[PDB]
């Protein structure tokens, strides 16, 4: 869920090669594993 | 025959059209709904009890108890609508439902019980409709209108190739369920079959297939077909099948010819092939070398699989299987163009081959992040779909998902199953190789209405399920005995869902209370909005516009100008709701050729399988179609057929018009858009003094009068026995009395109350005593209703001229005349509110004595500190006095000397009074006093308490004497016969008529009857009088802190002035600018001036030329008036009065109304002729008006010109305007737009906490947004110092501004500009993060 | 702040500061017991999380939500948007000394003048007349003069009167689309509450006589009123400035 | 936190299973951390405990008379001087958050429309002004000996 | 739609004939709005790109510009060059068409006479002084600009 947001924020960053080239960041997941 | 109230006045009638169809009840579709969601339904389909049976029964983990649903009622509500709506609180019933919890024991799951504990358990209060169709919440009224959402089902869409450029077009099929998950199709552009479960992440679709247990030969089955081969390489030719060959081989069959290579193989070859009955031929080895086998071929000498299902065959291959003895292979049939391959490559790009890899895909795709275990994939993929608590699938979305795939059972299960979704999987194939059609998304037949008695349904059952859930993890635990099932359920979590939708929620919204044509349009509106529902965002255009589908059901004109223009529509006069909430419409059906009087309700899908006729078209005397070629719609379109191929007909010529618009007249020769915007301006009319029939109408006015609510129509008919301001008592006839009533009916007047609007609802009676009346007369007519007639407006004689430049764009110049006798006159009632709260100083104090008033402002003022009732106040005039203690408050040096020189103490009270707004003056005419259940209820209190208690014993012993009065009449006349004493009777007292001796007959046993009846109310009125004075002397439940409340209301009486807002009903608004003296007026050569003057250049830019037409027909009716007026001044017999009036009433061409008034007593015709002496009442149907000719020949009835036009002349200077006028008379509304209202001024006040600006609004006192566009005017100018002011002094400068205004106040206009504080703020809170931002000197 | 009654309103600040304070004291708190690495290292991990939802909420993950189940506004969001402190209020804000009322037609007037109501012109030039009273010695103090335009005396209309001689007001319609949607008249005080327009100038606001309203503002300093009567006047701006073609041209 | 000051004060003597001398620790931490940082106006322990315990004989009193409990009846059912239960139930609640879109026609604010009660009026910094004025003006017109007395006074 | 609406509005339209005009009204509401949506938006960038231009000086002293002739779409003429000269600065001499003498020397504001004498002597191309072609630094001249057009 945040990957794909987070990918999906990244996609919009051109509307460059920063975004181009480019776990879950849940504090709750991490802590799980 | 005519009704009583409708021989008072006939409207004369045009519209050659006769009628067939009564308009229906007009707001049906809101009481529909509600009673069936509260109704005991014995097959529980509808409302509570269906939420109840999906829900309960509830069973525990591991079935020990088991919580069972019996029934449910609801209670009477403890406040009526009227205290309700006074006390501030929701009108509603408590819920209260019979449940049944059993306990099980080990090994008798099913059999002997334990025990079994039976309780009422009250679960919320459910708010209650009123008997016109709306909802009171917390003391205002509601309407909750309905939803046009798209029905669940299976939708077939396309792109259409929007978005690639190769102009191909992906077809994609979306399953709806009523609730639950989006199982979606697709293609993609390569041609690869995709699902996507709600919405996520793309998947290849066979992966469902394999989650369903499905093998690869099984899938190749279902979707492709075969060719077989046998040996040497002899093959089973199908004639049909190569319809496109030769590519590699013609044929070889027989051995001599049957056609040649090279050339396309064509239909004469498959009739010669299937004549000569080919059945087995030759090919050669390299054809089959691009065909695709179709089953598992393993080398069946070894025992291992040469070529898996669905793979290439290579010639390798075939020698491999050939040495495997595999003498018959079967290949998967396709030719590219119709049967082409998608499934296959589907399989090429599948990631999975068994059921757990397409499980860990599924269950991956749900919840990412997650370990993918063998037992949650499966449970995961079973619980989707196929399951009743988490999925299902309507009956309106069964239906409509089996008659899309075109089935024939219209009922089945709500849950998918596998057949469905491979029969779905198939349509979408078909769609795709070329056979089918793609689905609309606006047409009528996809789209449902949802109403209240839905919606309410459904939030019900989203609480139930919560509550559901609650018992289910309380029961896990303990299952103790003695445990009732009424502990496990709390109210709140099921109340709050109801009382969320209907409090707060898009579709729940204030009353619109302007006129009776507000409220009706109002409750019979439809909405796409709302949860469900799309937004304004992303709604349009496409599903703004109006379709075909739309006829006779949705209305094309009304609908919103502006954001939301197309998204909210009114419901059309006749349409109706389907069984599953489809819109459909009535229609005449023709037989052969005749058409009949028997009408069919037609839905959007079902009526374009037909061709329906006209409105507008002619019928002989017999039925039949007079023109050989009838106009008629066909599915899509509209053109001649033969007479004899219709077999339908429109049912009227108003069928497609909602309400509001079939209102105006002319509406043929409207603009569209005038037409649209004058609907929505007769929605604001705000209804003046005293109501004016228009003198122009359609017919439309009496249903929509009656059925809006507004007025008291007669019950049972009767005879008027006693007329008041406040009420009527109407005496039954002995036809309807019942067998024990009295048989007299009392209607209490709704006397000057305020509406949602701050207007006046007044009814007065329009009957007289001895008067007879029928059942649905009325009685009492309401505001805006005239005899039973809506009307908004006046009848105002008006001109067509310039005149001086007083009426320039859209501005009206009105008489002076018009004023005096106040025809625009208006009452406003208005509300307002002193609570008194307990501070942390001390409590808050009403009182008489306030600090520093001269006893000037304290006369109005009783004892207890509150206004007098009736007295006339003025701007600034208070109205209930308070005070609220105070700190210490230091006085600055110079104060404390200029006490210490006059010796003054300090206040210690402030003076926190309500007192009228600035600008305001009225009348106080109702007060009344809150307070909490702890207090001492002062002076005024107890007086109106007092007042309130003498008027409730007052009204119950009024009612119990007057029935009385009519049980004992009834008694004396049952006293006539069967030991009848006459002369003897009326000797005896009247207690005693209950003592009377009377033969042994059944007679006297009625006569004990009704005597134990009287008794009975007797016991009724003394249990109610006592309820009913415990209700009114006991403590209220104010908000927590408030000791009290009083509330005042003035009654405001507002005249006409410039800048007022008036307009027609032809969408022809403007503005008053000058109210002109009468001998300024231009007046015609009797001396008659003008009321009006309107500007003809407004006419030709807006194509609305309904205005002249009206205006003529209202001289025209004008003039009838004033010939009857004249023959009744001069006092005529009735026969020439008689005469002239039958003259006027058939006029035209073959009309279909007709009056004979042979049949009129001379008193009927007296009655009638005064009532019509300020004109004749004349109506034009919507598009079946009064012809132009007509209009001559009533203006020539009268001694009027045919022109319409007269010569006028000037007040000023008295001579004559060149090229005569028209002059006429024109329905003029005054809009809710009033001057008063609108002008805002301000220098100085109170500003916002945060950032130290002018607060917002006329409310507040606020300023005027000064906006960016503005900005950029001033810096186009030069104007440097304008612009600077205007940012920092007068806005946010704290210390800038005050010293401006000591400046000005000191004749000194020169400022010191500063910084403005929302700088400061903006510094602070970019400094607040980790930058360092400063002001360098 | 207190609200009316028992009730308070607060800002969206006060919330992430707390959640911020309150992970930052249990963090110091737990630094103290000694306790395994796994809970040092999450309530870091929520520390950060904290202090990345007050600088900006909704940027690296979700958006913290409160009671009302709506994202929190962070300081960040104070900023931008067409909502923040640079756009909602440093580039347009809500004024003193401004009016707004339905136009009418007034076909009387001359080119440069206009038509204001009584009762506006003496709301919207209050302390002038107050400053006009004491000057003239019909009152003594600020407070008479307060009363005695509250009670609107005889001497109270000669005064604005005398106030509003030569003193230009700014009327403005709200699509100013160029800078003819602002311009400078000359007030002629009258009944009613409806301002009227001159007839010429209408097609340089768009404006009809059907239900339209206008804005006015009272310029204050010496300059503005110099400014007012030399560039905005509206006998100076009779030709478009988008051609040279008269935009004064009788309709 | 409460499991490690558990493990701490555990001893295996008493054979409580862990999972029965632990979650006594954690109920205790978890109820004590919600009722001291949970709302922003904090709400002392036994008052917390005293509204929980009146939303439940609240709740009881609803389902089984069936309108409403009213605070005298409150009292009489809590065994309370019907004040107190006045006082508890005058808790301020939770703050209205400031953002809570209340214009719905230009996404209005509820914090656009809160006033500043403690800003001085335009018209009494005049009328400060010019009674200093005056009180200078009248204070000149004795003998200096009162005019300084006064204005040392 | 091939047939159209034969009727006026003098006469009546029937309820075929009314539905079309519907549909054409709906439509013509909805682009009112989206019109005005739009012209907004382009307008604020109009004026972000271009706020801060200021005139900021009396004459740059350059010698180049714009050559200004009448446009011509193939045909007729739809544009003289009075229009497009009016209140331009010439920045080179306007030589008569016979190639006599100067017409209009330098530096001169084209008012109306200028423009009736140019049209009296029937030239067609002027080279005028532009605001593209400007050498002040940070803003824009008065000659090179032009004339207010509203003063
Ligand atoms: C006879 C047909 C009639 C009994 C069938 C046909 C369509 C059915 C309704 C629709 O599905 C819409 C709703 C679906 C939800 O479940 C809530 C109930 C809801 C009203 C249904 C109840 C009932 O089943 C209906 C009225
Ligand atoms: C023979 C006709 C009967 C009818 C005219 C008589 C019989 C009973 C009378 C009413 C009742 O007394 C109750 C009220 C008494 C008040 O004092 C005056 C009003 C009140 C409605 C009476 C008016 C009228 O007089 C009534 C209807
Ligand atoms: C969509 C807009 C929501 C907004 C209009 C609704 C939602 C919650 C309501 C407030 C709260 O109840 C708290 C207070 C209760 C007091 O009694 C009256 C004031 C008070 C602020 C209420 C006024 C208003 O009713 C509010 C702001
Ligand atoms: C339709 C928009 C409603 C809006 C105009 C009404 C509805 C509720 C009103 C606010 C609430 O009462 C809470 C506060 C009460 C204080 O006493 C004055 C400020 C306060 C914010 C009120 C100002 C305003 O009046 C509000 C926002
Ligand atoms: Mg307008
Ligand atoms: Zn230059």
């Amino acid at each position: 869920d945040a990957d794909d947001l987070m990918l999906a924020e990244n996609t919009a960053d051109e509307d460059a090669a920063e975004a181009a080239a480019q776990r879950t960041t849940d504090p709750v997941r991490m802590y799980m594993r | 025959v005519y009704s009583y109230t409708e021989k008072k006045r006939i409207r004369k009638d045009f519209g050659k059209r006769p009628q067939v169809l009564d308009v229906p009840y007009l707001l049906s579709i809101q009481l529909d709904s509600f009673q069936k969601f509260i109704e005991q339904d014995p097959e529980g389909q509808y409302g509570l009890e269906a939420a109840f049976r999906s829900v309960f029964p509830i069973q525990s983990y591991s079935g020990n108890s088991e919580l069972q649903y019996v029934s449910y009622r609801l209670g009477e509500p403890v406040f009526d609508v009227q205290e309700c709506q006074i006390r501030g609180v929701t009108y509603s019933a408590p819920l209260r439902v019979k449940l049944r919890l059993v306990i099980y024991e080990r090994e008798a799951p099913e059999g002997t019980v334990k025990d079994i504990k039976e309780q009422e358990v009250y679960m919320g209060e459910i708010p209650l409709m009123t008997d016109n169709g709306t909802f009171v919440i917390n003391g205002t009224e509601r309407v909750i209108v309905s939803q046009l959402h798209r029905s669940p089902g299976v939708f077939f869409d396309s792109d259409k190739g929007k978005t690639h450029s190769s102009g191909k077009v992906l077809y994609n099929a979306r399953i709806i369920p009523y609730r639950g998950s989006w199982l979606d199709f697709e293609f993609d552009p390569k041609d690869n079959l995709f699902v996507r479960i709600d919405r996520r992440r793309k998947l290849p679709a066979t992966i469902i297939l394999r989650a369903l247990n499905y093998t690869t030969e099984q899938i190749l089955d279902l979707f492709f077909e075969k060719v077989i081969f046998e040996i040497k390489l002899q093959m089973e030719l199908v004639p049909e099948r190569l319809r496109g060959e030769t590519a590699s081989f013609d044929i070889e069959a027989n051995g001599k010819v049957y056609v040649e290579k090279g050339r396309r193989i064509t239909a004469r070859h498959i009739r010669q092939l299937e004549k000569d009955d080919v059945k087995l031929i030759e090919v050669p080895v390299e054809y089959i070398a691009g065909k695709v086998v179709a089953k598992d071929y393993i080398d069946e000498s070894t025992g291992e699989l040469i070529c898996a299902a669905n793979m290439e065959l290579s010639l390798d291959l075939l020698a491999k299987l050939s040495q495997s003895g595999h003498k018959r292979i079967e290949t998967l049939f396709t030719n590219d163009l119709d049967h082409g391959p998608y499934i296959s490559e589907t399989l090429r790009v599948d990631p999975t081959n068994d059921r757990l890899s397409a499980l860990v895909e599924i269950y991956r795709m749900m919840r990412p992040g997650e370990p993918p275990t063998r037992e949650a994939a499966e449970s995961l993929f079973e619980n989707l779909f196929f399951s009743e608590d988490r999925y299902d699938l309507s009956a309106v979305g069964r239906m409509k998902f089996n008659r899309s795939l075109l089935r024939e059972e219209i009922e089945g299960s709500g849950i998918l199953s596998k057949d469905d979704i491979i029969d779905v999987m198939k349509k979408l194939i078909d769609i795709r190789n070329g056979k089918g059609e793609v689905d609309d998304i606006d047409h009528l037949g996809n789209r449902r209405i949802r109403s209240v008695g839905e919606m309410a349904e459904n939030q019900f059952r989203v609480g139930l399920v919560r509550v559901e859930r609650a018992v289910k993890e309380r029961l896990s635990l303990g299952d103790l005995d003695t445990l009732m099932p009424q502990d496990m359920i709390n109210a709140k979590p099921i109340s709050a869902a109801v009382k969320e939708f209907f409090g707060s929620s898009q579709l729940s919204q204030f009353m619109d209370q302007n006129n009776p044509l507000s409220e009706i349009t109002h409750k019979r509106r439809i909405s796409a909005l709302g949860p469900g529902g799309l937004t304004r965002e992303r709604a349009g255009f496409e599903v703004r516009d109006v379709h075909p589908t739309h006829y006779g059901r949705v209305c094309p004109i009304e609908t919103p100008e502006g954001p939301n223009i197309g998204l909210i529509n009114s419901l059309s006069v006749y349409a109706q709701t389907n069984e599953y909430g489809f819109l459909e419409t009535p229609y005449r059906k023709v037989t052969d050729g005749v058409v009949t009087d028997e009408i069919h309700y037609l839905s959007a899908i079902e009526e374009g399988n037909y061709v329906i006729a006209q409105a507008n078209s002619n019928l002989d005397e017999e039925g039949h179609f007079v023109e050989d070629l009838v106009t008629c719609r066909s599915k899509g379109e509209s053109s001649l057929f033969s007479r004899d191929q219709v077999d339908y007909m429109d049912v009227s010529t108003q069928q497609v018009v909602s309400v509001g618009a079939s209102l105006i007249p002319f509406l043929e020769h409207d603009d569209a858009n005038r037409a649209l915007m004058g609907a929505n301006m007769q929605r604001q009319a705000v209804p003046t003094l005293r109501a004016d029939k228009p003198l122009v109408g359609t017919g439309m006015e009496r249903a929509v009068a009656v059925d809006s609510g507004v007025t008291a129509v007669a019950k049972r008919g009767g005879v008027v026995q006693y007329v008041d301001a406040s009420r009527i008592v109407i005496k039954v006839n002995e036809d309807e009395m019942y067998p024990g009533e009295a048989g007299i009916d009392i209607y209490n007047l709704t006397k000057y109350t305020r509406s949602n609007q701050n207007t006046c609802i007044n009814q007065m009676p329009c009957v007289s005593l001895g008067e007879p009346v029928e059942r649905g007369d009325v009685l009492a007519d309401g505001p805006s209703t005239d005899l039973g007639e809506l009307a908004l407006g006046q009848n105002m004689r008006v001109a067509f001229m310039p005149w001086n430049g007083y009426n320039f764009e859209d501005s009206i110049l009105v008489s002076e005349r018009v004023v005096q006798e106040d025809r625009f006159t208006t009452i406003h009632i208005q509300e307002l509110a002193c609570v008194s709260r307990d501070t942390k100083l001390g409590p808050e104090e009403i009182t008489a004595d306030i600090p520093n008033v001269g006893e000037a402002a304290l006369s109005k003022l009783d004892e207890s500190g509150i206004v007098y009732i009736g007295a006339e106040v003025t701007g600034g005039d208070i109205l209930v006095g308070k005070v609220t203690p105070k700190g210490e408050t230091q006085l600055t040096p110079e104060e404390k000397l200029l006490r210490a020189i006059f010796g003054e103490k300090a206040s210690d009270v402030k003076d926190s009074s309500l007192r009228v707004p600035n600008g305001v003056s009225g009348t106080v005419i109702d007060v009344q006093v809150f307070t909490r259940d702890g207090v001492e209820k002062d002076k005024r209190a107890l007086e109106i308490e007092e007042m309130q208690l003498k008027q409730a014993k007052k009204d119950l012993s009024e009612e119990l004497q007057i029935l009385e009065a009519g049980l004992f009449s009834r008694i004396r006349a049952v006293l006539v016969a069967g030991g009848v004493e006459a002369e003897k009777l009326d000797k005896l007292p009247r207690d005693r008529w209950l003592e009377l001796g009377l033969t042994d007959e059944e007679k006297q046993n009625q006569l004990e009857q009704l005597a134990e009846q009287y008794d009975e109310l007797k016991h009724e009125f003394e249990k109610k009088l006592e309820a009913k004075r415990r209700k009114i002397t006991q403590g209220d439940d104010l908000a927590p802190g408030v000791l009290k409340i009083v509330k005042v209301y003035l009654a405001v009486k507002r005249r006409i002035q410039p800048g007022d807002k008036m307009a027609g009903r032809h969408g022809n608004k403007g503005v008053i600018s000058k109210i002109n003296p009468i001998e300024d007026m231009p007046y015609d050569e009797n001396g008659t001036p003008v009321d009006i003057v309107l500007n003809p250049l407004g006419v030709p830019s807006r194509m609305n030329i309904g205005q002249i037409l009206e205006t003529h027909l209202g001289m025209a009716a004008k003039g009838i008036g004033d010939k009857i007026n004249a023959m009744l001044k001069q006092q005529q017999e009735v026969a020439k009065l008689r005469e002239f009036i039958q003259r006027a009433y058939d006029l035209g061409a073959d009309v279909r109304q007709k009056v004979d008034l042979s049949t009129f007593s001379d008193e009927e015709v007296m009655r009638l002729a005064e009532n019509l002496r300020k004109g004749m009442p004349i109506a034009t149907p919507v598009f079946d008006g009064a012809k132009e000719a007509e209009i001559k020949e009533l203006l020539k009835l009268g001694d009027l010109p045919t022109s319409g036009q007269i010569r006028l002349y000037d007040g000023r200077t008295g001579e004559q305007f060149e090229r005569p006028v028209t002059v006429g008379y024109m329905y003029m509304l005054k809009l809710n737009h009033l001057v008063d209202d609108k002008m805002h001024a301000r220098s100085t006040g109170s500003y916002s906490l945060v950032t130290q600006q002018p607060l917002g609004g006329k409310a507040q006192f606020g300023g005027q947004r000064f906006g960016e566009m503005e900005v950029w005017a001033l810096e186009a100018y030069g104007a440097a110092y304008t612009l600077q002011e205007m940012l920092t002094v007068k806005s946010d400068d704290v210390n800038g501004r005050t010293k401006m205004y000591k400046n000005i106040v000191d004749g000194n206009h020169q400022m010191e500009p500063g910084m403005p504080e929302s700088f400061n703020v903006l510094l602070k809170e970019i400094r607040s993060l980790g930058i360092n931002i400063e002001l360098e000197d | 702040v207190p609200l009316d009654g028992g009730r308070f309103a607060t800002s969206d600040l006060n919330d992430l500061y707390r959640r911020v304070i309150n992970r930052n004291n249990r963090l110091k708190r737990l630094l103290d017991l000694a306790a395994p690495d796994i809970i040092v290292r999450n309530e870091k991990r929520m520390l950060q999380e904290a202090v990345d939802a007050l600088l900006d909420n909704g940027r690296r993950g979700r958006a913290i939500t409160g009671s009302n189940k709506r994202p929190l506004k962070s300081l960040a969001d104070m900023i931008k948007g067409k909502q923040g402190r640079f756009r909602q209020n440093l580039l347009g804000k809500r004024v003193d000394y401004s009016g707004r009322s339905v136009i009418t037609v007034g076909p009387y007037l001359r080119l440069h003048q206009c038509g204001l109501p009584k009762k506006m012109a003496l709301e919207l030039f209050k302390p002038f007349i107050y400053g006009k009273l004491e000057l003239r010695g019909l009152a003594t103090t600020i407070k008479a003069a307060k009363k005695m335009v509250e009670r609107e005396e005889a001497v109270v209309w000669d005064i604005l009167d005398e106030v509003i001689r030569e003193h230009p007001v700014l009327l403005n319609r709200a699509p100013t689309l160029h800078r003819l949607g602002i311009q400078a008249f000359e007030p002629v005080l009258i009944e009613g509450k409806a301002i009227q327009l001159h007839p010429l100038v209408c097609a340089a606001y768009n404006a009809d006589f059907d239900g339209d309203q206008m804005a006015v503002h009272v310029p204050l300093t010496l300059e503005a009123q110099l400014e007012a009567r030399a560039l905005m006047m509206s006998t100076n701006n009779i030709l478009s400035p988008a051609n040279g073609e008269p935009i004064i041209v009788p309709s | 936190i409460g499991l490690m000051k558990a493990v701490d004060k555990f001893e295996y003597r008493r054979g409580y299973k862990f999972s029965t001398y632990a979650t006594w620790w954690i109920r205790q931490a978890i109820t004590r951390s919600i009722a001291d940082q949970a709302r922003t106006i904090r709400i002392p322990v036994h008052m917390i405990e005293t509204i929980n315990k009146l939303n439940r004989i609240s709740r009881q009193m609803l389902q089984e008379m069936g309108r409403e409990p009213t605070p005298e009846e409150l009292a009489e059912r809590m065994l309370m001087p019907e004040d107190k239960i006045r006082k508890v139930l005058k808790i301020a609640k939770e703050p209205i958050s400031m953002e809570t879109p209340i214009g719905d026609d230009e996404d209005s604010h509820l914090g656009d429309f809160i006033e500043d009660t403690t800003l001085e009026l335009p018209l009494d910094s005049a009328t400060t002004e010019s009674l200093r004025a005056a009180t200078h003006d009248v204070l000149a017109g004795l003998t200096a000996r009162e005019a300084k007395v006064l204005r040392m006074r | 739609i091939e047939t159209p609406i034969t009727a006026n509005f003098r006469e009546g339209l029937n309820v075929l004939q009314y539905f079309i005009s519907t549909h054409g009204a709906r439509k013509g509401l909805a682009d009112t709005a989206l019109k005005t949506a739009n012209s907004g938006y382009l307008t604020r960038r109009l004026v972000d790109v271009a706020q801060d231009l200021v005139v900021t000086e009396d004459d740059c002293g350059t010698h180049e510009g714009i050559m200004m002739t009448p446009v011509i779409e193939g045909g007729d003429v739809k544009e003289p060059l009075r229009d497009r000269v009016l209140g331009r600065v010439t920045a080179e001499d306007v030589l008569k068409p016979g190639t006599a003498d100067i017409l209009v020397p330098r530096n001169t504001l084209l008012h109306e006479q200028w423009c009736d004498l140019l049209e009296e002597n029937s030239v067609d191309a002027v080279k005028v002084r532009s605001v593209v072609s400007c050498d002040t630094d940070f803003g824009v001249c008065a000659h090179c600009y032009g004339r207010d057009l509203a003063r």
